[PDB]
């Protein structure tokens, strides 16, 4: 299982940030885990960002 | 009812207004599908999630 | 969650980092190098997750989380996060607990606060910087003051890094305005290593 991310190293202000994960060895179809992302600002504390996964349930 | 003063018969209602029910199976499952042959395969119930 | 800011320990000693804000079973504790992504080292409480030596183990009493580190090692010296569940969904960390097993000896920070310059000044800014260095463990942190009430604004602190001679080293920058620069006359620099601080001043 390894997770390797993807996109602009360099950013300007105001713009949109985009990132892309791209999973190998494991489906993102499984249900045992959430997919989402953790940022860690230079010499700073852990930050959790969010995770989604798209096995629901009835409503 | 067949025989009202009967309590031994039955007594069928008929509503005027439907009544909104929900029933639901709140346990999201998966099939096996397990093979026994030849030409046979049952469905097994396999781990909720 | 409140997580100690540094942890110190000697090679086959054993070390128990806390943390607290935990009503839930859901704590889980992480290990992160320097200059490297952070890996899960516990979770669900005392449960050890797959190459994980035994000796790294999960304790929670009331609203108190503990890990516990035996038999130290050259390789367990990172920077140690904590986390858990919190109300329905969200989860958050600690600040971290970094924990060092550098060799010998312990010792006392030293302090070498320089205050803005001349030519400086004359762009309109003002930077007054501490530079901390020769301390043991490798986490400090830093705080400012002016005459005696302590400034909050235009503070940047930065992870401390090892020197050639094996003692950590930090600097923290203070950026603001000269006209409070030439205002205030003394601004004092106070550094927290272990409980005791090292404290530096300078006026014009
Ligand atoms: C209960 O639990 C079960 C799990 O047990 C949950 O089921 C999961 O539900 C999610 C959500 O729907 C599914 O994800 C969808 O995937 C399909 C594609 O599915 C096929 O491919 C999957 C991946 O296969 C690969 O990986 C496996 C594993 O490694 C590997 O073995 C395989 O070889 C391959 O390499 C398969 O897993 C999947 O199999 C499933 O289905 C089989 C029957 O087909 C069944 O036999 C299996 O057992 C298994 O269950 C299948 O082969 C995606 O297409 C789909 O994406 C659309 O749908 C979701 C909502 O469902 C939506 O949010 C997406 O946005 C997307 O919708 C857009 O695209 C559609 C076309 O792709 C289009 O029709 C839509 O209108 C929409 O398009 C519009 O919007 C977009 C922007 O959104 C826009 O760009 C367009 O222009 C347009 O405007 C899902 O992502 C899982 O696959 C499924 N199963 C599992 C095991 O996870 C279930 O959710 C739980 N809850 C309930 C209530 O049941
Ligand atoms: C659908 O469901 C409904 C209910 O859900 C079912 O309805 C049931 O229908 C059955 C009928 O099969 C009823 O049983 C019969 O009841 C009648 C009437 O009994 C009542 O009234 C009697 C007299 O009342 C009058 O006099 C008094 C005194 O003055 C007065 O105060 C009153 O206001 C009124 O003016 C009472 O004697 C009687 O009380 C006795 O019975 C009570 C019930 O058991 C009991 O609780 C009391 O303590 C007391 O013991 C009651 O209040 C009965 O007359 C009739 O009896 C016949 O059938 C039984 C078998 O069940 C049999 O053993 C008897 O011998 C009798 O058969 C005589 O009459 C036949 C017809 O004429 C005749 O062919 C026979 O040969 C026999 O006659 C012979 O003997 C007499 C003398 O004994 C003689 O003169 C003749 O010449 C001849 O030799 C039944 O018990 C149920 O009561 C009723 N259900 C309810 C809740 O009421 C219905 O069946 C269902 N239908 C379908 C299709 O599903
Ligand atoms: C029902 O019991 C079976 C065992 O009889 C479970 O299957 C095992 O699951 C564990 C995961 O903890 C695996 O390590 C084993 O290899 C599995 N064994 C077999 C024979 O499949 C199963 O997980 C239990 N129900 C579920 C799916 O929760």
């Amino acid at each position: 299982p390894q997770l390797q991310e993807s996109g602009p190293t360099l950013v300007e202000a105001s713009e949109t940030l985009s990132l892309t994960c791209a999973v190998s060895g494991d489906s993102t179809a499984a249900c045992n885990s959430f997919w989402g992302w953790v940022r860690q600002p230079p010499g700073k504390g852990l930050e959790w960002v969010g995770s989604l996964s798209h096995c629901a349930s009835y409503w | 009812s067949e025989n009202i003063t009967n309590n031994a018969k039955n007594i069928l209602v008929q509503f005027n207004t439907p009544v909104q029910i929900n029933c639901t199976r709140p346990n999201n499952n998966t099939r096996k599908s397990i093979r026994i042959g030849p030409g046979q395969a049952f469905y097994a119930t396999g781990d909720i999630i | 969650l409140t997580q100690p800011p540094s942890a110190s320990g000697s090679p086959g000693q054993s070390i128990t980092i806390s943390c607290t804000g935990t009503s839930n079973n859901f704590v889980s504790w992480y290990q992160q190098h320097a200059g490297k992504a952070p890996k899960l080292v516990i979770y669900d409480v005392n449960k050890r997750p797959s190459g994980v030596p035994d000796r790294f183990s999960g304790s929670k009493s009331g609203n108190t989380a503990s890990l516990t580190v035996s038999g130290l090692q050259t390789d367990d010296e990172a920077v140690y996060y904590c986390g858990s569940l919190v109300g329905n969904w969200d989860v958050i960390f600690g600040g971290g607990t970094k924990l060092t097993v550098l060799g010998q000896p312990k010792a006392a920070p030293s302090v070498t606060l320089f205050p803005p310059s001349s030519e400086e000044l004359q762009a309109n800014k003002a930077t007054l910087v501490c530079l901390i260095s020769d301390f043991y463990p490798g986490a400090v942190t830093v705080a400012w003051k002016a005459d005696s009430s302590p400034v909050k604004a235009g503070v940047e602190t930065t992870t401390p890094s090892k020197q050639s001679n094996n003692k950590y080293a930090a600097s923290s920058y203070l950026s603001l305005t000269p006209e409070q620069w030439k205002s205030h006359r003394s601004y004092s620099c106070q550094v927290t290593h272990e409980g005791s601080t090292v404290e530096k001043t300078v006026a014009p």
